DNA sequence: TTAAGCAATTCGTAATCATGGTCATAG
DNA sequence: CTATGACCATGATTACGAATTGC
């Protein structure tokens, strides 16, 4: 019997708003460690890794290890019936093929209870090869988001060139081409870069733009690249865990 | 009952009392009695031991948009 | 099964000779027929089987006997354990059985029928003959009997009653069983079926089960035994399409100077005849080589083939086509001496059938799913067609010109793959007819034979809207002044719309082309829209019908009629539209604007349950855009504003669970002010009450006159003046127009009792 | 000759934004008492009752009781040409088939709109004055939210009112859910239950009713077994706006 | 085992893309 | 207590299938 109490329920809302458009149906692994979710996107061009540690929850509790095939669209709709201030409570029954979302309004004169139907998903599981990265770029999530929106007007793909001094994003199309240059500074407004080896990779702005729906989850985002491997886009979820997006490059 | 509902359905289709699908049942019974064709004294004696029920005091096709 | 009724005749005698009716309770005698009665159904089914053995008929007809009557009888005999029933055929030791079959084509669509086996005897359901030959709006017996001649739970209590009720039931059943005989002999069905079987050479059962392939296979084999050839088997899945027919670009608008129509008669069979095209003379690209004789041994086509001249071979398709062409010519020569109109159109039906047969000979060649395709021939045919029509247009516009001594240089306004509508310039119909006959006979002398162009009509005035959409007025001779209108393609001949819209388009073209008065046309369209918004339009004029085709294409995208059909009723999950029929519906008003498939309802259900109508749907989606097609080309875009302003003066006049909790507030008849008390007039509008009583009693007077003309018409359509009317015929305008005047009168009588009584009544 | 001056013209704006989507063509009964409007919705599933007392107006005046069938869509469009601060003035002529809307900007600008009236033979209904088992007062925003939330779960909402509190619930493809309110100034929830009640309503219509939220901080819901639910928004010192919805059986 | 062809116009539904009204929070 | 763009909501454009008629 699963039961987790999250006081800053807006976190859950933000999470689904960041997965729903990339993932239709996912599986939520619950355990004493915390909730976790790993799934390729529809396009099979990226992988999303969500980590919600039990510590972050204000009351966690997992008797039997659960695997909930959830329809992120239904869960998203349901989650929109929650105020950004309500206390959210996930609660499941090892025997029931349904998850329960209870929202408690601060005042407490109102309680919403939603029972969402689960489903059997035979999702295709993948294993990420723990590896090292030539470059790691930390920067405001809003800046990153804007960069991706900007270039999206120039072309479909973005070439991320990371050198010693700074990092560069660029694109081209019918209406010419452009590029943005970020250089290291000297908290959530600065840009730090860790270059062991200059790197250059091509990605689809379409997907990067999906990753950015997670912007409201963190002030900053870190980008981890390396020659001929999936780019890692990660957003930390303060004391809860994180949300990682892996995008395969274009060859 | 269930035998009284066939006597009225038999009174309603006998052609020697009139062409009656626009009016009530007791009005047609008294119309034939005025002219005195031969109304029988049993289709009266079930329209007295009942109140205003619409399945005794109504013609057979009192539904039916004709 | 409670009553079976039978009519029988020898063919050639103008009345029947047998008239029998078999009932299941004791009945009352009918003059002109025999009546027998039985106390059990086993005797009734046995008696009918013995009668059908002894009379021994050749042909069995009826209306929907295949899909309803015979399998009902067979299943009912199986349930009651009567062993001797299903032996209806001619062979003494054979019993009959029910078996499903389907037919499909792009010409008639797809239909699924049952068949029942009878050896020796022939079946002709008249429903299948109508559904194959004729394109109508409803296919009910009442609808086709009105179109050609002019006309379940009640029956269960007409049978559980007395014997004069059963006699009334038997007379009704005998009239039902008599109507398809009259239709069979009046429409010249069987005479045309016998002539079709004699001209094509196929049996008489194949003209009710098969298509147009077995007949052309039969004629080709019968012509192939006389020169010693064998047919091959080529089968391919699948080739590509080829290029069809040309259409000439119009000069759109309204014309008021006469245009003359010149066209070719029997175009594609005469192309196939006069250039010697056949399977058996198609020259392969190599077998000409290395012989070099091109001149008068072969010819070359615009698609590219080479075909041998007639001084070496004669093809087989020229001869089959020549026989069919002479048969149709004899049918037209017989049709040129009739005076009756319905007889004239049924001989037109016979000749139409022979022309369809001759054109399906050509269409056999290009059918890549078929039995023997040769798309080279089809391409040569349509290439010759395109070449000849552009030859016609160049020649007609080039010869008769201002420099060549004539009056005006003519200019072609239109041409559609067989015809040319040339505009000559003169406004005198005699001079246009004279020059048009000269042009047709002149241009025809540039071809082989039987290629001939002919004059056909003069349109005066003319109205050209788009490709395959025009209208005009028809002249055959001059002192035969005018014949009728022509409405090619427009909103008056299609069946996808409302009767209201087609009637308005016909009446607008009448007032606009015959009397040439646009002001009466505007006033007419205004009255139609005003009477629409004021809620005084019958629901016969609001019914839309659509055909329920194969279920997967209607799975692919959501429609209105499919949604109405697949939604069953609570009353009857055993009578619902099947595949191939037509679903009728009307659109009710609701607030789900994303979907017009959520507002559709059966006409009888909105009758018995009284749902309102969406007058804005009918105003902007059904009516408005056909009117903007028609009314614009005579004027500018101030005409769109003129009809949308004639709407605007008339759009401001609209008539109007919780509905039970009424308060019924009274209102002043003069100025519409709600107030306490029951008196009709308002205290400010009192000095004017004699005029307000005068007004509205001339409305009660006109409702009284409409009640009486309708409720006594049912007595003459029924037959009797002394018994009740029972006819809920959904295809009669009489039904549900006789229902609303009762309520109009109910309402208008109670509005005048606001005023006192005009005297005492108990004196 | 009718003439009414409304200083807080935004009230009129809010009113039309609350009727326009539910009603196409309505009839306004003007009189010395004030303006009034009662009309079934298109669907004929509900009834709207508007009450604008002359007292609320800063200058009322009605010589003749004149009522004109107004097209709420045209009147709505017209009313959007008014600032939320302009002084609005309704003015009609017993003889003219046109109503006049004059907007006076607080500070040099005056807008004048003459709207064409129309003859409407609207079907009048009479509400049966009755008593209610339950009356729930609550913030209009909370109510509005509730109806929006449930609308994502299913098409209808079951309103169950008991002793302690009231409950709204729905169900559909994606499961089901329910919201519970309990008794506890315009942030509070009061309940008057004489008899527990349970009724089913279409969220589609409740959502139309909520377009009136900007008219009042609070809204009261009045239910009773087998009768139309009453949703009412007060229009401070002017009058009110009542929505009656027939339940689903 | 069974079925004649192509050209063209009209209308409805879902999806794609533009634009304004609230709102939420940093200054 | 007040600017700014991010967010929800509603309306304009395009695409394609179905139906039906003219040659
Ligand atoms: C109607 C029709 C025409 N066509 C082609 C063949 C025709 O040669 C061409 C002309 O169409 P039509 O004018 O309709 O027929 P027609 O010219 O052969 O005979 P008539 O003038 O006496 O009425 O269109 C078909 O292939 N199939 C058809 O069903
Ligand atoms: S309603 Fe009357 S007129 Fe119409 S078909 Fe029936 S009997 Fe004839
Ligand atoms: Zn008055």
């Amino acid at each position: 019997m699963f039961e987790a109490r999250l006081v800053q329920g807006s976190i859950l809302k933000k999470v689904l708003e960041a997965l729903k458009d990339l993932i239709n149906e996912a599986c939520w692994d619950i355990s004493s460690s915390g909730v976790n979710l790993q799934s390729m996107d529809s396009s099979h061009v990226s992988l999303v890794q969500l980590t919600l540690r039990s510590e972050g929850f204000d009351t966690y509790r997992c008797d039997r290890n659960l695997a909930m095939g959830v329809n992120l669209t239904s869960m998203s709709k349901i989650l929109k019936c929650a105020g950004n201030e309500d206390i959210i409570t996930l609660r499941a029954e090892d025997n029931a093929d349904t998850l329960a979302l209870v929202f408690e309004a601060p005042n407490q004169e109102k309680v919403s209870d939603y029972e969402m139907k689960l489903m059997d998903l035979d999702v295709e599981q993948l294993g990420i090869p723990e590896q090292e990265y030539s470059c790691v770029v930390k920067m405001p999530s809003g800046e990153f988001a804007r960069i991706c929106r900007d270039l999206s007007h120039i072309g479909d793909a973005v070439v991320i060139s990371c050198a010693k001094d700074g990092v560069k994003f660029s694109a081209s199309g019918e209406l010419g081409n452009g590029n943005i240059k970020l250089s290291q500074t000297s908290e959530e407004e600065a840009v730090t870069i860790e270059m062991n080896e200059p790197v250059q990779l091509t990605f689809a702005l379409r997907y990067l733009n999906f990753f950015t729906k997670a912007t409201p989850l963190s002030s900053t985002v870190t980008l981890s690249m390396s020659a001929d491997v999936p780019l890692v886009v990660e957003y930390k979820i303060a004391d809860m865990g994180h949300l990682k997006y892996y995008l395969a490059p274009k060859i | 009952e269930e035998a009284e509902l066939e006597l009225l359905r038999q009174f309603d289709l006998a052609w020697q009392y009139g062409p009656c699908t626009g009016i009530t049942r007791l009005q047609r019974w008294c119309r034939a009695k005025q002219m005195g064709l031969e109304p029988p004294p049993e289709v009266w004696q079930v329209l007295k031991t009942h109140p205003g029920d619409p399945r005794f005091q109504c013609s057979l096709w009192h539904l039916y948009p004709l | 099964v409670i009553q079976i009724c039978s009519l029988g005749l020898r063919w050639g005698e103008p009345e029947p000779f047998l008239r029998l009716a078999l009932t299941l309770r004791p009945c009352a005698p009918i003059l002109g027929a025999k009546v027998q009665s039985y106390e059990k159904e086993e005797d009734l089914l046995q008696a009918w089987s013995t009668f059908i053995r002894i009379m021994d008929p050749d042909v069995i007809t009826g209306y929907n006997i295949q899909n309803f009557d015979l399998p009902y009888l067979i299943s009912r005999a199986q349930t009651l354990k009567v062993q001797t029933f299903p032996f209806l055929g001619r062979v003494a030791g054979l019993c009959s059985n029910i078996r499903d079959s389907s037919f499909q084509s792009k010409q008639t669509g797809r239909r699924d029928t049952k068949v029942v086996s009878m050896v020796g005897r022939v079946q002709m359901d008249m429903l299948q003959v109508l559904l194959r030959e004729y394109k109508l709006r409803s296919y009910t017996l009442n609808a086709v009997s009105f179109h050609f001649l002019g006309e379940h739970s009640i029956i269960t209590d007409l049978q559980n009653g007395n014997d004069q009720t059963r006699r009334r039931l038997a007379v009704y059943c005998l009239k039902d069983a008599y109507l398809p005989l009259r239709l069979l002999e009046r429409l010249m069905v069987l005479v045309n079926a016998v002539e079709m079987a004699r001209v094509t050479g196929v049996p008489l059962s194949y003209l009710l089960s098969r298509g147009q392939q077995v007949k052309v296979v039969s004629q080709l084999l019968r012509q192939a035994m006389h020169e010693g050839l064998l047919m091959p088997v080529v089968k391919s899945e699948g080739g590509e399409d080829y290029t069809g027919a040309t259409v000439i670009e119009p000069l759109k608008g309204y014309y008021d100077v006469p245009i003359a129509t010149l066209d070719f008669s029997s175009l594609y069979p005469s192309i196939m005849m006069a250039h010697n095209l056949c399977y058996t003379t198609l020259l392969r690209p190599g077998t000409a080589q290395k012989l070099g004789l091109t001149e008068d041994q072969f010819i070359r086509t615009p698609t590219g083939d080479e075909f041998v001249k007639t001084s070496v071979r004669k093809g087989l398709l020229p001869q089959i086509l020549e026989n069919l062409l002479s048969a149709r010519k004899r049918a037209k020569a017989e049709l040129a001496k009739e005076t009756d109109p319905l007889r004239r159109q049924v001989l037109d039906g016979r000749q139409l059938a022979l022309k369809v047969s001759a054109n399906s000979v050509y269409g056999f060649t290009g059918a890549q799913v078929g039995k023997l395709p040769c798309l080279e021939i089809s391409q040569s045919v349509t290439g010759f067609g395109r070449q000849m029509i552009e030859k016609t247009k160049q020649l007609v516009e080039s010869k008769y010109t201002v420099e060549n001594g004539y009056s005006t240089s003519a200019k072609v306004v239109y041409g559609d793959t067989d015809s040319v509508m040339c505009r000559f310039g003169v406004s005198s119909v005699a001079e246009a007819m004279a020059l048009g006959r000269e042009a047709a006979d002149w241009v025809s002398g540039h071809f082989p034979s039987p290629i001939r162009l002919e004059f056909e009509k003069v349109y005066f005035p003319y109205l050209l809207i788009s490709k395959k959409r025009y209208a005009g007025l028809l002249f055959s001779s001059r002192p035969d002044a005018h014949d009728r209108m022509d409405c090619k393609g427009l909103e008056a001949v299609r069946r996808d719309n409302c009767p209201l819209v087609a009637n308005l388009v016909t009446a607008s073209l009448r007032r606009l082309l015959i009397d040439r008065d646009p002001e009466g046309a505007v006033a007419h369209a205004q009255d139609v829209i005003s009477d629409l918004l004021c809620n005084r339009i019958d629901i016969s004029q609001l019914v839309i019908t659509k055909e329920l085709t194969r279920a997967a294409s209607d799975y692919a995208g959501k429609q209105a009629h499919v949604e109405l059909a697949e939604r069953m009723r609570k009353r009857d999950p055993g009578s619902a539209p099947s595949l191939g029929d037509r679903v009728p519906y009307v659109i009710i008003s609701a607030a789900k604007g994303v979907a017009a498939y959520m507002k559709s309802e059966d006409p009888l259900f909105v009758l018995e349950h009284s749902l309102p109508i969406d007058t804005q749907y009918y105003l902007e989606q059904q009516l408005a855009k056909p009117l903007l097609r028609i009314f614009e080309p005579i004027l500018g875009e101030g005409r769109a504003e003129a009809v949308l302003l004639r709407g605007d003066h008339t759009r401001c006049k609209t008539v109007l669970g919780l509905l039970a909790f009424a308060k019924r507030r009274n209102c002043c008849i003069g100025c519409r002010t709600v107030l306490s008390h029951q008196g009709a007039v308002c205290e400010f509008c009192q000095p004017r009450e004699s005029e307000l009583y005068q007004k509205e009693v001339s409305h009660l007077n006109a409702l009284e006159e409409r009640f009486s003309r309708l409720w006594t018409q049912c007595q003459r359509c029924q037959g009797s003046l002394h018994e009740d009317v029972i006819c809920t015929s959904r295809d009669c305008p009489i039904f549900y127009m006789r229902k609303k005047v009762r309520k109009d009168l109910e309402d208008q009588e109670q509005l005048l009792r606001r005023f006192g009584p005009p005297g005492p009544e108990a004196w």
